[PDB]
RNA sequence: UUUGCUCCACACAAUAUAGAUGGAUACGAAUAAGGCGUCCUUGUGGCGUCGCUGAACCAUAGCAGGCUAGCAACGGUGCACUUGGCGGAAAGGCCUUGGGUGCUUGCUGGCGAAUUGCAAUGUCAUUUUGCGUGGGGAUAAAUCAUUUGUAUACGACUUAGA
RNA sequence: AGAACUGGCGAUGCGGGAUGAACCGAACGUAGAGUUAAGGUGCCGGAAUACACGCUCAUCAGACACCACAAAAGGUGUUAGUUCAUCUAGACAGCCGACCGGCCGAAUGAACUA
RNA sequence: CUGGGCCAGCAUCAGUUUUGGUGGCAGGAUAAAUCCAUAGGAAUGUAGCUUGCCUCGGUAAGUAUUAUAGCCUGUG
C-alpha cells in the first residue's frame, strides 16, 4: 500500500493424510512489498474459502511486470469500497501505462473524492480495455480523439534566487 | 471533470470590426463603437477570419466552462447592438392616477420625470443613462420607448424607471400602478 | 548580498511576503518595502473587509486606549502582519524590525533605487487563476486610511518623470548597443566568446 | 586588488536548537551560494571567523577575531553546523561571519 | 482599416511530435519527444538519440520547447528515431537561442582561473574600444 | 555673571558600533500575455526578435597595489573647483558646462619584493564628544519674585512691569 | 456515584500535546560525539514556501488523538459513483415541411448514494 | 639563547561516526521492455482508388489493411 507491485500469490490449504494435493489458489494482489501481499493473499481467502494461515500455506509468490510498458492503455477498474455509512461497488476508468501506475491513482482517487483509506477498498478486477469506444466514462474519452493537441497556459517557474529582478511572465 | 477544451464562435456580420487586445474587446459597426473589459475572465480569443471568432477555454471546470458561452453572449450583443441596435418599450399601467412622465434637464442632465404616481405629490427622477435616446410615442398612449446600442444601458435605464414607481404600503397584487417594461427588439430590422 | 534590498509591493500576496521578509531581519537582511497599496491579499473584498472588522472590533475594555491598536494604511495593514511573524517582545526582534522599513507609493530617496521582486510571493505566479484577491491599499481605504488619492496621485507624477527616464536610459543603451556593433564583429570578440563572453 | 576577500561571506542565525531549548555550544551559520547540504559538503571542515571591535588594545589595534571550524550540514536548504573555540555572543545572530577556503582539498 | 484584429496568445502545444527538454532527471538536461498523450499531466516521451528512454514522465518535469517533427501517436522507439532525425530537431534546436545559452553558461562555469584571468584582459581591452568609439557620431 | 557662541579647515587623545570588505544596477503595465529592435497614416497597427531566470550587467591584474623610462589613444576614470538646469512624497539628490590636476592594465620597457621564517596578526572603516590651532560669522531669552483673573486644590493657565 | 483487569498519577523530572498530575515518547550519576522516539519542518521556531494525484471558495471555510462539542433534516454548489428507463431498428436538444418526417450523429431521462 | 608547562597547525595512526566516488558478484518470466525475426489483426484507417469538390488551395463521403505513415496481438 505505498507504491504497488503485482504478485502472482499461490496458496493452499496444508495437506493431510486424508487429503494429500489440495488444490491450489492463486490470487494477483497488489501491494508495496512481499509481506504485504502475502498477508493481502489470506485476508482475502478467509473471505472465500475456509482457510486460516495457520491451516494453510502458501505454495508460491511471483511479481508481474507489465508486457507493454511503454504503450498507453485505457483500463477498467472495479472497485468494492466502505464508506462510511455503507459499502459499495464502482467502476472506474484510468488511463495509463501499467496495471501498478492504474492502481497507484486508483487508491488516491479513492482516497482524493471519497475519502476511502487503502484499507476499505476492495479491487474486485481490473483489466485492460481492449477497443477504443468501449471506454465509457468520459474523463478518459477527451484524450481519446484524434490529432489531440492542447495548450498547458499560465506557465509558473519555480524560482531560487529568493529575489528576482524583473516581473515574471507566464507566456509558454 | 475538467474538459480539455471547449470553444465557442462569434458570427461577425459584413461590416463591422472587432478588436480584442488584453481581453478588452472593441466593436465597431454602423451604429456606433462599444468597448467590453473582459480581463476578470480567463478566456483565448482567436479570430478564424474577419467574420468568424472563437473564444477557447482550456482545461476549464464546470464554472469556468459556463463562463465561456456568456462571454460569447457578451460578444454577440455587443455586435448586434452596434449594426441591428436595441429598443425597448414600456407601458405606464394605472388605474386610477395618470402617470406624468416627461423628460427634464438640469444642469445638462436630461433625467427622466415621473409625476403624479400613485397620487404622489413627489416628483421621481431618473437619470437617462448616456448613450440611451428616450422618446415617447405618438401612436400608442403611454409609451416611451429607449433604445441605444447597448442592451446593458438601454435595459437598465427602462428598470431604473420601471423600479422608480414600486407602490410601497399598498397591496402590490391590487395596486398594479408602474410603468413595466412591454417590448424587448431592436432599432432596426423591424421591431 | 546587497545592503539594503527594495522590495515592490505591488502585486504581492501580504501574508507570504511578511513571511519572508521577517526571515531577511532576522537573517540579517536590511529591507524596504515600496508601494504597500498595491500590494494584495487572497480572498474577496467583502471577506477580507469584514475579517478586517473583527480586528477592529477588539479593544480594551475599560481604556480603549491602551487595547489593540487598529491601523489603517496599507503599509501598516503590511507591518502588523510581519511584526506577527517576528518575536518582537524580545531585543533581537525589536532590532530586526529596526533593519525593516515600509511605505505606500515609493518615497524620495527609494524611487531612484532598483527594486525586486519576491516570485513566492507574488500572486500571479502564486495564486490560482480565477481566485479572488484584495488590493490592499482599496481595502486600506475602506476602514478609513486617508492618503490613497494622494498616493495615487504623487504616483502618477513619478511615473511620469520615470519614464521619461526610462526614455533616455533605453535610448543611450541604443547609442551603447549601435557604437558597439564594429566590435561585435571584432577580434577580441572572437576571442571572447570562445570563453564564453 | 579592488577585492582582497579570500573567504565566503556568511551570517549566523542562530544556535543549535530545539523548539523550546537552545544549545549554545553549535552555531548554525548560512553561507553566500550554497543552497542545499551537496553544495556545503564542500566547506565541511573549513575555518570560520567572527570579526568584532572592541575598545581595549590586544596589540596595537581594537579589532579581535573569534575562530571556529564548520562541523556538518544542517537540513536541506545549505545550512551549515559550526563550532567556536567559545561560543558566539548570541547578540551575533544575524551577523555576518567568514568562511575561508583552508584547509583545502583542492 | 476594418480587419477586425484579435491577438491570440500562442502557446507551445502537448501534441506527438513536440521536442521537449527534461528539466529533473537522469535525463534532465537532454531533449526528448512526445510519442503519446496520456493526461492532462502524464505524458509519453522517448528521448533515442540523446539518450533519454522510452517512459512515463509528467508534464511538470518537461519544458516544451517551440519545436514539432510530424510523429505518429503511439510510434515505437524505432521510428521515433528515424523520423527524429529525418526531421533535423537536433539541428534546428542548436541553432537556438535558448540552446545556444545553455551551452554559453556552461562554457563560462567550465572556465578555470587562468581563463577567468583572460577574460578581463580581453573584456578591458574591448572596453578601450568601445568607450572610445562611444563618443562617435 | 570668567572660561562664552556657532560655522569651516585638518590636527591628537578618548567614545560607541544588531555587525562595510568590488557595486542597492531606478519605466510603466500585462500575465488566457509581454520586453526590446525596427517601421511608420502613431495605431487594440506591420515586420523581426527574446524568455525557458541576476548562472546577468558593470567592475576586477600592479609594495593594502611601490620606483622609473616610453608607445599608441583624444579615450577612460579619481579628486578640488566652475556654468547652468530639473527635482517638495521625506525633494537635500539627478542631469549638465568649463577648465585645472592625479592615475590609467590599451600597449612596450627597466628596477623592487625574501628573514613577516609552513596558518593564528588585520584593509580601516563610522558614530557621538572632548582638548587644540588657522581664519569665517553672530551679540538672546527663559525661569524665580512681582503682577492680572478670561485660570486655578498644589503645580499648571493667562495678563502686566526698564 | 460504585466494582473488575492491567497500566499509570500520587512519589517523577525529561522530549511531545502552546497552555496542563494522569495522554503520546521515554523514565533521570557527570560529560563528549553519533542516532532516534512521540511530535514536527511558511514565519514566530531547529527542520523541504519538498515531490505527487485529487478535492475544497465558505458575507464566522478549514486546519489532527486524548481536547476543549453539535443533531435530525435540507442544497439545480461542486465532485465521483449506483440503479432503472430511452437510444445506431439513429433517440435526446436544436433548425428545417400533440404527431410524423429531413439534416446531425452519440448519447438521454428519472430516482439515488457519499 | 635552550628547559619543563600550556596553546595551535600539519602528518602518520588508533576508537566512535558521518558523507561522497567507484569496482566486482548473485537472484527474477535466469527481470519485463527496446531491438530483431515469424504469423495474424485492427482503427483515433497511412499510400492509393471511385464520389462529388475545385477560388484544382481545401478536397468530407465511400472504399481501401502498408502501399508514400504507423500501430496492436501471438510466437521465437
Ligand atoms: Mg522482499
Ligand atoms: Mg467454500
Ligand atoms: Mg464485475
Ligand atoms: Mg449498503
Ligand atoms: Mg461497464
Ligand atoms: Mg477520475
Ligand atoms: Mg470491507
Ligand atoms: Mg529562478
Ligand atoms: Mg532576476
Ligand atoms: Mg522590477
Ligand atoms: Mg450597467
Ligand atoms: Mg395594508
Ligand atoms: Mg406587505
Ligand atoms: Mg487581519
Ligand atoms: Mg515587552
Ligand atoms: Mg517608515
Ligand atoms: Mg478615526
Ligand atoms: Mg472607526
Ligand atoms: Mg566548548
Ligand atoms: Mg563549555
Ligand atoms: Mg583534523
Ligand atoms: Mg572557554
Ligand atoms: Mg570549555
Ligand atoms: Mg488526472
Ligand atoms: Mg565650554
Ligand atoms: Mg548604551
Ligand atoms: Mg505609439
Ligand atoms: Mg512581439
Ligand atoms: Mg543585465
Ligand atoms: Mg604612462
Ligand atoms: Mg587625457
Ligand atoms: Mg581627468
Ligand atoms: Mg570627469
Ligand atoms: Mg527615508
Ligand atoms: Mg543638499
Ligand atoms: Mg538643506
Ligand atoms: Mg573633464
Ligand atoms: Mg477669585
Ligand atoms: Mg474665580
Ligand atoms: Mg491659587
Ligand atoms: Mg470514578
Ligand atoms: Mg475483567
Ligand atoms: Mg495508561
Ligand atoms: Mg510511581
Ligand atoms: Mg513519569
Ligand atoms: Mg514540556
Ligand atoms: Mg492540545
Ligand atoms: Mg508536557
Ligand atoms: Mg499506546
Ligand atoms: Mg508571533
Ligand atoms: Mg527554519
Ligand atoms: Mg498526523
Ligand atoms: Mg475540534
Ligand atoms: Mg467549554
Ligand atoms: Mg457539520
Ligand atoms: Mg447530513
Ligand atoms: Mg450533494
Ligand atoms: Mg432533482
Ligand atoms: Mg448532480
Ligand atoms: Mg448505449
Ligand atoms: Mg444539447
Ligand atoms: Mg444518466
Ligand atoms: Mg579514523
Ligand atoms: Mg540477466
Ligand atoms: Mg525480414
Ligand atoms: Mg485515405
Ligand atoms: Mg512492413
Ligand atoms: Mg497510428
Ligand atoms: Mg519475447
Amino acid at each position: 500500500m505505498a507504491h504497488f507491485k503485482e504478485y502472482q500469490v499461490i496458496g493452499r490449504r496444508l495437506p493431510t493424510e486424508s487429503v494429500p494435493e489440495p488444490k491450489l489458489f492463486r490470487m494477483r494482489i497488489f501491494a508495496s512489498n512481499e509481506v504485504i501481499a502475502k498477508s493481502r493473499y489470506w485476508y482475502f481467502l478467509q473471505k472465500l474459502h475456509k482457510v486460516k494461515k495457520a491451516s494453510g500455506e502458501i505454495v508460491s509468490i511471483n511479481q508481474i511486470n507489465e508486457a507493454h510498458p511503454t504503450k498507453v492503455k485505457n483500463f477498467g477498474v472495479w472497485v468494492r469500497y466502505d464508506s462510511r455509512s455503507g459499502t459499495h461497488n464502482m467502476y472506474k476508468e484510468i488511463r495509463d501505462v501499467s496495471r501498478v501506475a492504474a492502481v497507484e491513482t486508483l487508491y488516491q482517487d479513492m482516497a482524493a473524492r471519497h475519502r476511502a483509506r487503502f484499507r476499505s477498498i476492495h479491487i474486485l478486477k481490473v483489466a485492460e480495455i481492449e477497443k477504443t469506444a468501449d471506454v465509457k466514462r468520459q474523463y478518459v474519452k477527451q484524450f481519446l480523439t484524434k490529432d489531440l493537441k492542447f495548450p498547458l497556459p499560465h506557465r509558473v517557474q519555480k524560482s531560487t534566487k529568493t529575489f528576482s529582478y524583473k516581473r515574471p511572465s507566464t507566456f509558454y | 471533470m475538467k474538459y480539455i477544451q471547449t470553444e465557442q464562435q462569434i458570427e461577425v456580420p459584413e461590416g463591422v470590426t472587432v478588436s480584442i487586445k488584453s481581453r478588452i474587446v472593441k466593436v465597431v459597426g454602423p451604429r456606433g463603437t462599444l468597448t467590453k473589459n473582459l480581463k476578470h475572465i480567463d478566456v483565448t480569443f482567436t479570430k478564424v477570419n474577419n467574420q468568424l471568432i472563437k473564444v477557447a477555454v482550456h482545461n476549464g471546470g464546470r464554472k469556468h466552462v459556463a463562463a465561456l458561452r456568456t462571454v460569447k453572449s457578451l460578444v454577440d450583443n455587443m455586435i448586434t447592438g452596434v449594426t441591428k441596435g436595441y429598443k425597448y418599450k414600456m407601458r405606464y399601467v394605472y388605474a386610477h392616477f395618470p402617470i406624468n412622465v416627461n423628460i427634464v434637464e438640469k444642469d445638462g442632465a436630461k433625467f427622466i420625470e415621473v409625476r403624479n404616481f400613485l397620487g404622489d405629490k413627489k416628483i421621481r427622477n431618473v437619470p437617462v443613462r448616456d448613450g440611451v435616446t428616450i422618446e415617447f410615442s405618438t401612436n400608442v398612449k403611454d409609451e416611451i420607448v429607449l433604445s441605444g446600442n447597448s442592451v446593458e444601458d438601454v435595459s437598465q435605464n427602462a428598470a431604473d424607471l420601471q423600479q422608480i414607481c414600486r407602490v410601497r404600503n399598498k397591496d402590490i397584487r391590487k395596486f398594479l400602478d408602474g410603468i413595466y417594461v412591454s417590448h424587448k427588439g431592436f432599432i432596426t430590422e423591424d421591431l | 548580498v546587497e545592503p539594503v534590498v527594495v522590495i515592490d509591493g505591488k502585486g504581492h500576496l501580504v501574508g507570504r511576503l511578511a513571511s519572508v521578509v521577517a526571515k531577511q531581519l532576522l537573517n540579517g537582511q536590511k529591507i524596504v518595502v515600496v508601494r504597500a497599496e498595491e500590494l494584495n491579499i487572497s480572498g474577496e473584498f467583502f471577506r477580507n473587509k469584514l475579517k478586517y472588522h473583527d480586528f477592529l472590533r477588539k479593544a480594551t475594555a475599560f481604556n480603549k486606549t491602551r487595547g489593540p491598536f487598529h491601523f489603517r494604511a496599507p503599509s501598516r495593514i503590511f507591518y502588523k502582519a510581519l511584526r506577527g511573524m517576528v518575536s518582537h517582545k524580545t531585543a533581537r526582534g525589536k532590532a530586526a524590525l529596526e533593519r525593516l522599513k515600509v511605505f505606500e507609493g515609493i518615497p524620495p530617496p527609494y524611487d531612484k533605487k532598483k527594486r525586486v521582486v519576491v516570485p513566492q510571493a507574488l500572486r500571479v505566479l502564486r495564486l490560482k487563476p480565477g481566485r479572488k484577491y484584495t488590493t490592499l491599499g482599496k481595502l486600506s481605504t475602506s476602514v478609513g486610511w486617508k492618503y490613497e488619492d494622494v498616493v495615487a496621485k504623487l504616483e502618477a507624477k513619478r511615473k511620469v518623470s520615470s519614464a521619461e527616464y526610462y526614455a533616455k536610459k533605453r535610448a543611450f543603451t541604443k547609442k551603447v548597443a549601435s557604437a558597439n556593433a564594429t566590435a561585435a564583429e571584432s577580434d577580441v570578440a572572437k576571442q571572447l566568446a570562445a570563453l564564453g563572453y | 586588488a579592488e577585492s582582497h576577500r579570500l573567504y565566503v561571506k556568511g551570517k549566523h542565525l542562530s544556535y543549535q536548537r530545539s523548539k523550546r531549548v537552545n544549545n549554545p555550544n553549535v552555531s548554525l551559520i548560512k553561507i553566500e551560494g550554497v543552497a542545499t547540504p551537496q553544495d556545503a559538503q564542500f566547506y565541511l571542515g573549513k575555518r570560520i571567523a567572527y570579526v568584532y571591535r572592541a575598545s581595549k588594545e590586544v596589540r596595537g589595534s581594537k579589532i579581535r577575531v573569534m575562530w571556529g571550524k564548520v562541523t556538518r550540514t544542517h537540513g536541506n536548504s545549505g545550512v551549515v553546523r559550526a563550532t567556536f573555540r567559545n561560543n558566539l555572543p548570541a547578540k551575533t545572530f544575524g551577523a555576518s561571519v567568514r568562511i575561508f577556503l583552508y584547509p583545502s582539498n583542492i | 482599416s476594418t480587419d477586425s484584429i484579435v491577438k491570440a496568445s500562442n502557446w507551445r502545444l502537448v501534441e506527438v511530435g513536440r521536442v521537449v527538454l527534461i528539466k529533473k532527471g537522469q535525463s534532465a538536461g537532454k531533449l526528448a519527444a512526445i510519442v503519446e498523450i496520456i493526461d492532462q499531466k502524464k505524458v509519453l516521451i522517448d528521448g533515442p538519440k540523446a539518450g533519454v528512454p522510452r517512459q512515463a514522465i509528467n508534464l511538470g518535469q518537461v519544458v516544451l520547447t517551440p519545436l514539432t517533427f510530424a510523429l505518429p501517436r503511439g510510434a515505437r522507439t524505432a521510428t521515433v528515431s528515424k523520423k527524429w532525425a529525418a526531421a533535423a530537431v537536433c539541428e534546428k534546436w542548436a541553432a537556438s537561442s535558448w540552446a545556444k545559452k545553455i551551452a554559453q553558461r556552461e562554457r563560462r562555469a567550465a572556465l578555470t582561473d587562468f581563463e577567468r584571468f583572460q577574460v578581463m584582459v580581453l573584456r578591458k581591452q574591448k572596453r578601450y574600444t568601445v568607450k572610445k568609439a562611444l563618443a562617435k557620431a
